[PDB]
């Protein structure tokens, strides 16, 4: 990968696409951001070259990290005694070669539609979706979609494995003006690095494809140590020889190695889930009884801005709260009185079929960092809301028991959400980019009169085609007045 | 512009033999008929004609009898007139399907629906809420009415 | 100074696409460049296969886009989201045999009720010149529908033709004023940006690449 | 002029044509107002699926297309990618019938989805020859494809009106086949409010027991359908062919737009109702009457007559000042105040039909 | 032609034929104003149970979810030409639930089984346990020739007419019925404003009681249904149409005099109906438009209901320009300009519908 030349990239202000070596863009002025068709691959892309800039160049002092970012981080010779490491080959050797393990032949074989993610994995795919994305694929286009499959995606089910955050896992990413400056200002500083994974002594610190997995049923665990974790890629694929001298599939580009389909095989293993990833925040629920630690991921179609707190806002138990990402985490201490930019990123799945894809940029200004309790704020506010509306049209439509009140009944509160959640949208986040943290409450009132507004409104609207029937009328005085018992609750200041 | 309240009071203090003439009347268009009808109405009033409908409607409710409608002013805590789905759910005296029906009810019916109910009902009320809502008498009132009788007749409890 | 041709799109519904590979298929609160560029190209009769006409049409425009919100009896009305549940019996379980599912399923965003009034200019490159565009606009040969066929129009594409320096004095010409505004240029005095994966990637199909809107308020 | 359409007011008697994933009527937000809504997908499905539009487009004269009077044109487009001997293996091997002369066309026009269609063919014989499997081997891997285009082969009309069936097994973009006629979404004219039918279902052993209970949701409307027809790319797609024959498939239409409905419900409930307006209009440019009822109908003794009226008063300041100078010709059950001289009132549907048919003269 | 349009317009006294969950009238919204309804559901229910369907159709289909009160029915009534563990196995097959004891046992939905044709498919087991081809095969086999298991279905007709839907077991297979009568809700012409009987129950030994309320109202009903012959000759076993008309005349007969008994005890609302149209076309249609346009008063709502349906059914004609056989039963003949035959009495009309729109 560091020699290979891999990594495609756009100039900032104006651009032809261009395909770049990690050594030119770490030893750079040049304003370089991202490019590909697609915004989950490029999100595994960053991931990896964090992951890469990370393992390679971890280390203090905090005036070296604001240096690096400002000032590129390598005369040629600075890097380039900064790369012992030649792991990152898949030319391919024999012994290690790609981030996946070689050899475990098993045909037939399948082709690289599996490994884009969103493509092929449902039934309306073949049918909604443009074909031919798998035909030919290269170094970059191919190294980030194996990556990206390893920790991002979870494919394919049936005995194959999704490691190590789980499955859907969300990342959390600061964001900088150029490619360098972000993929080193989520690099972890060598004792912010030491504090995670220090344990080392029963450190592996090699590869999948260095030293393989264990084979079966181990357990051992929490042993997986500060590199063979990070590139831990579960998948035991051997990837299909390289072919041609074409445009990638989805590259976009011509190339000179292709790649047009991979070779599969079960592997089972399990391990005690306690491993510290930077990259993605985690929740820690209590019940009883023992302590319940996984990561987050999308579950529900709701707005991003929902997600906010669970990714800026630390907690301890028992209040039951978050654990915020390491890499939010380091940045918080390192510059304070600067405003994030964070890119958040992930799926939404049933088995191998995704359904919901989301890339998301939030902002914030500055102080985040510092009572960030009014971040959560906002967002139990709006959550707030919307359980008013939905709890007022569900009793709207399957009624009081007692005292004998009949019920609609029609699901009304389903389609209200999706408009509450559609406008809201517009307003939450907006002012959320825009406060000023340290006196900013009025603003909050504001926000609650305009959701006040909109939950009536909504309320209202829904109810509107069936109240022409006093058997129904009844009801909705009930509904209306649990609509108003919760809307109380959440106004006055 | 808009009528007064000064109705109420004028229709408490008109004389028994004229009151009996407006009182001894089926539907409001045969209030229409009735002399002592135009006598009572001239000042607030007859032509402006947008106000007709709603004089026409105010008196028939008032018909009902000297003090079947009783005035309650708005409360200093309340801050609230109580209105007319609120009376007659007080009142205990009504049954809610009468007024499902007063609810389904068209043009000349309604009134005579709800001249029916006061009388029985005996209601106090913040009487120009019942001027507003019998002014419109749009689907609005109609189903604010049968909410706020369900309402405080399940608060009441 | 400088040519603009000035369109409306005033379907009851509406749909501009956002990036997906999944079935449910959302939409935007504005058009997209892929969705105008699109809609030129079925006036103008582009067929899908010939990359020529189509880069030829993407680099030859650039557009502005002007969000027409609605009175009527002097009450505003905001624009509004469907969600269209959308069922195929059959389809495709493969891009190549006939064999088929009982039924696939699909979500469908839509617009309520929304208009736009659009401004397009020619870019400096240009292969062809605004009477054209004028000329295919008013006499289409492929279907103008936005931005599924699904939703037609009620107002004719071409509202009219204009001499001015900046996309925004060319807009205030014409009737609903007052609109948020979405330009790839320039403008002065107006910072924000707003970011979208709406340029067709012409040579790769079929793929969009990211691009930015500068982002304008009237008041 | 190039495109024709289609505008019909239909009013239903209770029912629930269309419904989403909850069992709930389809419904849109127009000027600000909840329509009750019929998906275009479910209109062309009850028109496409129709028994009428099997008889005279499934049965249609231009249904075949014969690829042996399409020789000298097919190698004219391919010469320039493919060999003459590769496209004759192809056209060989798909009609399975060499090289007879035959004395009709040849027709100099050729449809875009058959030569993009067969062109990926020969894409597939050509490298076959390279590698290369004899054709027998081939023939085995490429029978259901072969299969595939022979019977898209024989649906020509179908294909061209209403678009590929998919599953079509059509492999390249010019075989993404759209058109030619698009169809609108149905949206009620007016406000609804909207009938839930609670029901129950009765056991004969348990029958003097609490019962089973359910509810579904419905609503009668008054329906403004609109529909489009872009002749040109419906002569393209289909010929050819004489504009004389896209007019004879656009009357088609035309009858199942007034006469169809959904069958969504129409046993339990029937709404088997036919429009009670249909107006045809030739334009350069295609225009939907929606607006006519963005300010929702309010009922006056109904709400068919006002929505007739509406659309009427719209067309009347509206047309003219839009694309649509001409022509444009109307059908009604009845009503007073025509919409003006301008249009020509047609007293049934068989005459707007033959209206149609000549062109609208 | 294919299909038979029957519609009647029947005007009752004050009842209360249907009800709501809260014991009021159903009801529907057309043409802006409100109209009492009758549920199609009920009003076939009404022609099951119907004295008339067991004299001339015979066997009403046992619709219930409970299978271990159908196991003990069935035993009794098939037990003495089967083995009940035989009728047991094809009970199991074709419900998908397995039958033992098990004293309850019960399906996803309620569904319509008419013994007949589970005699029929004991037989078959029987066939079936000489190879005995694994259930699979013999559900092979029997996929085959659908029509064989619909001849069967000549008792139960009333699935003929309305179809049944299986989710579970061999029935989702075999059992799928679909067509062949379709029947609107019953709403009627004009705008309705309900009735509130307030009454009370009198205690005789202490001789002031309380106040139940019911809603009634007096309406002109229009029904309308509609047969696909073809589809209840596929439905019956290939039968012949000349058969077919047959069931549909009283289907015809069941429309124009049976009404559901809601309420029938303590309000007698047992009038028939004032008039019948039945026609035959290539396309069905429904003349509910013509009462869009809710119908006034001139002298009673049933006169200027007539006239509405004829009229409007002559612009429908003449703008479709239908060319159908038609014909028309009417109590007060008062008149049509349209070409269509005035039948002086029920039989005649009937007898008209048997004999294919005979002139
Ligand atoms: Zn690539």
């Amino acid at each position: 990968l560091l020699i290979d030349n891999w990594i495609p990239v756009r100039p900032r202000n104006g651009g032809k696409v261009q395909i770049i070596n990690l050594q030119s863009l770490y030893c750079s002025r040049d304003q370089w951001r991202l490019s590909l068709p697609r915004d989950d691959m490029e999100l595994a892309a960053l991931a990896l070259l964090v992951c890469i800039g990370q393992i390679i160049a971890p280390a203090k002092d905090d005036v070296e990290f604001r240096h690096r970012i400002m000032n590129p981080l390598t005369e040629d010779e600075f890097q380039q005694l900064i790369a012992p490491w030649i792991d990152m080959f898949y030319l391919n050797h024999a012994e290690h070669p790609f981030m996946q393990t070689k050899g475990v032949k098993a045909n037939d074989v399948t082709p690289m539609e599996k490994l884009l993610a969103g493509v092929s994995g449902a039934t309306n795919c073949a049918f909604v979706n443009q074909p031919g994305q798998g035909e030919a694929l290269c170094g970059g286009c191919t190294a980030i979609a194996l990556f990206n499959q390893a920790n991002q995606a979870p494919g394919f089910g049936g005995g194959f494995k999704s490691g190590l955050r789980g499955g859907t896992p969300v990342t959390t990413f600061v964001r900088g003006i150029d490619l360098r400056s972000t993929v080193l200002l989520n690099v972890l500083t060598l004792p912010r690095l030491q504090k995670q994974f220090p344990n080392e002594s029963h450190t592996e610190n090699q590869p999948t494809w260095i030293k393989p997995i264990k084979s079966n049923e181990s357990i051992p665990a929490s042993s997986i140590g500060f590199v063979r974790g990070l590139f831990w890629q579960p998948a035991h694929i051997e990837l299909c020889d390289p072919i041609g001298i074409g445009k990638c599939s989805c590259c976009g580009q011509e190339s000179n190695l292709r790649y047009t389909g991979f070779l599969k095989e079960k592997f089972t293993f399990t391990v005690n889930g306690l491993w510290p990833h930077p990259h993605s925040p985690c929740l820690v629920t209590v019940k009883k009884g023992e302590v319940e630690e996984k990561f987050l991921a999308f579950t529900t179609s709701a707005p991003s801005w929902t997600q906010i707190s669970r990714v800026v806002v630390d907690k301890i138990i028992q209040n039951n709260g978050n654990r915020v990402a390491a890499v939010v985490n380091q940045f918080r201490n390192i510059a304070p009185q600067s405003p994030l930019e964070l890119i958040m990123g992930g799926y939404r799945n049933n088995q191998a079929s995704i359904l919901e894809r989301r890339h998301d940029v939030l902002m914030f200004n500055q102080g985040w960092q510092q009572y960030g309790n009014v971040i959560n704020e906002i967002v139990t506010v709006g959550l707030g809301y919307k359980t008013a509306l939905r709890k007022a049209l569900y009793t709207f439509a399957e009624g009081f028991k007692n005292k004998d009140f009949k019920g609609a009944g029609v699901s009304v509160h389903e389609t209200a959400e999706r408009h509450f959640y559609r406008q809201s949208e517009l307003l939450i986040p907006d002012v959320l980019a825009n406060v000023n943290f340290s006196q900013a409450d009025e603003v909050i009132a504001d926000l609650r009169d305009k959701l006040h507004q909109l939950c009536e409104m909504l309320f209202n609207q829904s109810v509107a085609p069936y109240a022409h029937h006093p058997k129904l009328i009844s009801t909705l005085a009930l509904a209306r007045a649990t609509l108003y018992k919760h809307l109380r609750e959440l106004k006055p200041q | 512009e808009i009528d007064a309240m000064a109705l109420y009071r004028a229709w408490q203090q008109l004389d028994n033999g004229s009151c009996a003439q407006i009182r001894r009347v089926s539907e409001p268009d045969e209030l229409r008929d009735i002399p002592a009808f135009y006598r009572l109405v001239q000042p607030f009033g007859w032509e402006n004609p947008r106000h007709q409908q709603a004089l026409l409607r105010m008196v028939f409710c008032l018909s009902a009898g000297k003090n079947v409608i009783r005035h309650q002013d708005k409360k200093s805590e309340q801050t609230t007139g109580i209105s007319l789905g609120r009376a007659l759910a007080n009142s205990g005296r009504i049954n809610e399907r009468r007024i499902f029906q007063l609810i389904r009810a068209d043009r000349t019916a309604d009134m005579v629906q709800l001249r029916r109910l006061l009388t029985h009902a005996e209601p106090v009320l913040d009487w120009p809420l019942m001027a507003r809502m019998l002014t419109w008498w749009g689907k609005r009132e109609r189903q604010q009415l049968l909410e706020d009788f369900v309402l405080t007749t399940n608060k009441n409890a | 100074m400088r040519s603009y041709l000035i369109l409306r799109l005033a379907g009851p519904m509406q749909a501009w696409g956002q990036p997906t590979f999944e079935g449910t298929r959302p939409t935007g609160r504005f058009p997209t460049r892929s969705g105008l560029l699109g809609l030129l190209g079925a006036c103008l009769g582009i067929q899908r296969d010939d990359t020529s006409s189509l880069q030829a049409l993407s680099e030859s425009v650039q557009f502005a886009v002007r969000c027409d919100e609605l009175i009527l009896d002097d009450r505003r009305v905001s624009v509004t989201g469907l969600r269209d549940y959308h069922t195929v019996l059959g389809a495709r379980e493969d891009y190549r045999g006939l064999k088929s599912h009982e039924t696939i399923q699909t979500w469908r965003e839509y617009l309520c009720d929304a208009s736009f009034t659009v401004a397009l200019w020619l870019t400096p490159h240009a292969t062809m010149v605004i009477s054209e565009l004028e000329k295919a606009v008013l006499k289409p040969r492929y279907t103008p529908y936005l931005g599924r066929r699904s939703c037609p129009l009620t107002h004719p594409l071409f509202l009219g033709t204009c001499q001015a320096s900046d996309p925004q004095k060319a807009l205030l010409n014409y009737e609903p004023v007052g609109g948020d505004i979405y330009s790839e240029e320039s403008v002065t005095g107006h910072h924000l940006k707003f970011t979208a994966r709406d340029e067709p990637m012409i040579t790769l199909p079929r793929q969009f690449a990211s691009r930015e809107w500068y982002v304008i308020k009237g008041g | 002029s190039n495109f024709i359409n289609i505008h019909v007011l239909i009013s239903h008697s209770p029912s629930c044509l269309n419904r989403d994933d909850m069992n709930m009527q389809k419904d849109a937000i127009f000027g600000g107002k909840r329509r009750v809504r019929i998906s275009s997908q479910s209109l062309k499905r009850a028109m496409r699926k129709s028994g009428y539009y099997a008889q005279n487009i499934g049965e249609s004269s231009l249904r075949t297309i014969h690829l042996a009077q399409l020789r000298d044109v097919l190698r004219q487009k391919l010469g320039e990618r493919f060999d003459q001997k590769i496209i004759d293996k192809t056209l060989a091997l798909l009609s399975g019938k060499s090289v007879d002369e035959a004395e009709k066309i040849s027709a100099d026009a050729v449809t875009p989805w058959v030569v993009g269609e067969i062109a990926w063919f020969c894409e597939q014989v050509a490298k076959a020859e390279a590698d290369n499997l004899d054709d027998k081997k081939l023939l085995k891997v490429l029978k259901e494809d072969i299969a595939a285009i022979r019977v898209n082969l024989q649906q020509g009309v179908d294909i061209a009106l209403s678009g590929r069936m998919a599953t079509s097994g059509m492999m390249t973009e010019l075989g993404k086949v759209d058109g030619a006629m698009s169809i609108a979404h149905a949206i009620t004219t007016h406000q609804v409010d909207s009938d839930i039918d609670w029901f129950t279902a009765v056991d004969d052993l348990q029958e003097q027991g609490s019962a089973h209970l359910g509810t579904q949701e419905f609503s009668s409307g008054v329906f403004y359908r609109y529909a489009n027809i872009n002749l040109a790319q419906l002569q393209e797609n289909l010929g050819g062919a004489s504009r004389e024959q896209a007019l004879e498939i656009a009357t088609h239409v035309v009858h199942m737009l007034a006469t169809e409905v959904p069958g969504a419900k129409q046993r339990t409930y029937a709404a088997f109702n036919p429009a009670d307006m249909v107006m045809v209009n030739f334009s350069d440019m295609p225009l939907s009457m929606a607006n006519a009822f963005e300010k929702a109908v309010k009922a006056k003794d109904g709400f068919l007559q006002p929505s007739i009226q509406a659309f009427n008063q719209y067309w009347d300041r509206v047309a003219n000042g839009y694309g649509l100078n001409g022509a444009a010709a109307q059908f009604s059950l009845s009503d007073v105040d025509p919409i003006t001289a301008q249009v020509k009132q047609m007293p049934t549907l068989e005459q707007l039909k033959s209206w149609v048919r000549n062109n609208g003269e």
